[PDB]
């Protein structure tokens, strides 16, 4: 429990931890869509 | 075969020509604008930006 | 320029297709993650049940 | 508003563009520079004007002196400037400026002094009614059809990237790089001088700018590719010069674009343009960082090489942290995004209080324009 | 003589020097010409050759076509390269290369492939044991005495300055001209022909070269200067032709050597050496600018031209900032210098593990020099 806490904000300090994290930390709400985007990525 | 509309069309570079044909058909202003919900949505951001401002 | 036409149209179609594709292959993944970290933790517990 | 259209008018450091509001083209897109003649004439009746601006002075190249207004995103020569506007007005669109509002672009980290001549030169001369100025990297995010988002542009003046959240310009976190096309440009002369092709004029620079357009592509892999261009001569394509002289660029085609990821070539001891985008949104705080890395967003003309989106794509991989959701979005006319986003911006109808009257101007000097635009 | 000393061997456009490694002088000093007969031959019985090579060409310049092997610091005939430098080894020094290493300057901008070139005749043909090849500029400041500094060097043939910093060069910073005395010699027979005198052949370039070297000095204002003229005659002088005809040049004997810090006489873009080198100490960094200031060496044939210390420093002055100091480094024996320098590089004890051994080029062909040598 410990561990991944203090990966995590290693994580938001920026050093690139590989550890990988069990669960997901926010809920991510759905962020507001619009239509006349361009399609994303570079495929 | 005298008017300005021939002359500035042989005076294009051949690139900016094509682009023109491109972005012609692409045709991205009139997209943005008929959008309903990304229109008032920037509306009310530029709206509120300014009532920040003054 | 008609052949640079189609293949304009083609590229747009195709990579907006390229995106639902990648979008399924993520939800994909973190079932994966949520049923391998689930079951790696039946094996710590080591219950009998 | 329905009778009269705003003028959009881009000022990129390389090129102007002009047209009306609510339209999809631009009207007139010519390169900004102004010639002055360099050698004596002896044609009585020909006519020969002091100086040319624009499509017409890169017409007679070998006989002028090129000059470019804007140095670095930054001018030094304003009359200059007023000879360039004036021609955008007068020639291009045939219109008069007193009887249409206009629209002005900027850099976003601009001295203030320039924002206040730009007012004073666009009321006190031209005398137009209405005038607004815009960041040049918000309006494209605006084209882009997106209110959050980084934004990296990069022309011939300077290279710079930005973060934006619904509207709003971080100014802490804007980042500036003196990674520009021009210096690609000297560059591409410095290591063409190697096989044995010298170009030394304003007029060849030109030359070396159409080679750098028509003939450049960005490796995925460098060290890969030096032993591929070593290996073969696959890699080599022949370019026609205007004295019908061939020339074989060869190896050069992807170390003149190489500079923008590895400065360490040209001298300077800033980092890539990679790290710029990294330690930029490094700078913001966690909570947008998920939506700054889902979002990013490409402009500029020097970003329209073959193959930089994946190459952008693995590098920003490489620094991004694991698991993390990392996508390029380049659209294909990212080079006139600008003018896009301002005609788009100009054509709302609650963007009408935006503009500032002659009244106000003649009331509160050149300083309103910073109080009614923040 | 006991122990195998090596050949150091300075060979710009103009003249070709040799010497011996740790030598005070250079042994031989010769222009590198290479001349051949042009008119009919009727004396049967005595001294005729195909080819004169050396002084002995410039003797009989009354039979010949002089021409320069070397064109802008650039070999463009190698054959006339190969003949000098066999009259180089054997009629002057009169020692084997297969014995001895030999040491090669060459200009710091230059095609890649003369390198090459430079290596392939000299292992296969001479059979010489070792060779090595080093930048012209850096010489000049190893024989000043200094380790760090500006250098300008301006040949016969190609003018370039270089900024080398705790003796390791910068290369980014390097700028090269091409302008130089030869376009200085032919300047001066353009304008040799307004008084009415005229010269058209090759001879007759070396008879105006000659004179250029008798009569001409540097300005240290060019309109006050000009108006002194215009007042008196004082400024006159005679040369006495070989033909035994007396000319007067007076006005023109400080407007030959102006070209070089107005280039805009010949019709060149590029401006003169004085800000050419200016801005060459500003792309360097800041914190070094103070140590190139006060370390400005001059080099090269040209740069003996009487007063242009004087009017290098005050140009450089007004360039420069005020509270920065300007010292110019002027040696009296500036037109040998390289040289010099070669003989410093000869000598030192670490410099043997420099050398391109021969077995290495057999197994590495002719590319081997551009990873040994830089
Ligand atoms: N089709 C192209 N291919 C490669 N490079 C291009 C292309 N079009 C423009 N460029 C580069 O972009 C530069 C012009 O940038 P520009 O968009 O005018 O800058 P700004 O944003 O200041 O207007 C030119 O120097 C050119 O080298
Ligand atoms: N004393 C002098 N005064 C004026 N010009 C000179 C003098 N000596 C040499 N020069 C010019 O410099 C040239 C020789 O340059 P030099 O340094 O020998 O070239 P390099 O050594 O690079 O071959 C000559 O052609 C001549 O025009």
């Amino acid at each position: 429990h410990e561990f991944e806490a203090l990966m995590r904000m290693l994580d938001n300090l920026g050093y690139r931890t590989g550890y990988p994290y069990r669960y997901p930390l926010v809920q991510e709400k759905t962020k507001h869509k619009s239509e006349v985007e361009i399609p994303a990525t570079v495929t | 075969e005298n008017n300005p509309e021939y002359l500035r069309e042989r005076n294009m570079a051949p690139d900016l020509r094509q682009d023109f044909n491109m972005m012609e058909q692409k045709k991205r202003v009139s997209m943005i604008l008929q959008s309903p919900a990304f229109c008032e949505e920037l509306e009310s951001m530029i709206q509120e930006q300014f009532k920040k401002g003054k | 320029e008609t052949r640079a036409e189609f293949a304009e149209r083609s590229v747009a179609k195709l990579e907006k297709t390229i995106d639902d594709l990648e979008d399924k292959l993520k939800c994909t993944k973190e079932e994966h993650l949520c049923t391998q970290r689930m079951l790696d933790q039946t094996l710590l517990d080591l219950n009998e049940m | 508003d329905d009778d009269i259209a705003a003028l959009v008018v881009d000022n990129g450091s390389g090129m102007c563009k002009a047209g009306f509001a609510g339209d999809d083209a631009p009207r007139a897109v010519f390169p900004s520079i102004v010639g002055r003649p360099r050698h004596q004439g002896v044609m009585v009746g020909m006519g020969q004007k002091d100086s040319y601006v624009g499509d017409e002075a890169q017409s007679k190249r070998g006989i002028l002196t090129l000059k470019y207004p804007i140095e670095h995103g930054i001018v030094t020569n304003w009359d200059d400037m007023e000879k360039i506007w004036h021609h955008t007005f007068y020639n291009e669109l045939r219109v008069a400026p007193e009887e249409h509002p206009v629209l002005l672009t900027e850099a976003p980290l601009n001295p203030k002094a320039n924002r206040e001549k730009m007012t004073q030169i666009m009321f006190e001369t031209f005398n137009t009614p209405a005038m607004y100025v815009a960041i040049q990297a918000v309006l494209s995010l605006y084209a882009s059809g997106r209110t959050t988002g980084i934004v990296m542009d990069s022309g011939d003046g300077v290279t710079h990237t930005v973060p934006i959240y619904e509207g709003y310009a971080l100014p802490h976190a804007i980042l500036r790089l003196d990674l520009a096309g021009r210096d690609l440009t000297d560059y591409l002369m410095k290591i063409l001088t190697e096989r044995g092709y010298s170009f030394t004029t304003t007029a060849e620079r030109e030359i070396v700018r159409d080679i750098k357009e028509k003939l450049c592509y960005v490796a995925l892999d460098f060290e890969q590719e030096m032993a591929t261009a070593a290996s073969s001569s696959s890699l080599e394509k022949s370019y026609e010069l205007p004295d019908g002289q061939v020339i074989t660029i060869g190896n050069e085609r992807f170390r003149c674009p190489e500079a923008l990821f590895q400065p360490s070539f040209l001298g300077m001891e800033s980092c890539g343009i990679h790290e710029t985008t990294f330690n930029s949104i490094m700078k913001c705080d966690v909570d947008i960082r998920k939506d700054l890395y889902a979002n990013t967003v490409l402009s500029g003309g020097t970003t329209m090489y073959p193959g930089i989106a994946d190459r952008m794509q693995k590098e920003i991989t490489a620094l991004a942290p694991s698991t993390m959701k990392i996508k390029i979005i380049a659209p294909p006319e990212r080079k006139y995004s600008v003018w896009i986003g301002g005609s788009i911006l100009a054509s709302l109808s609650t963007f009408q209080q935006m503009w500032i009257s002659k009244q106000e101007y003649d009331e509160s000097g050149p300083s309103i324009v910073h109080r009614k635009c923040f």
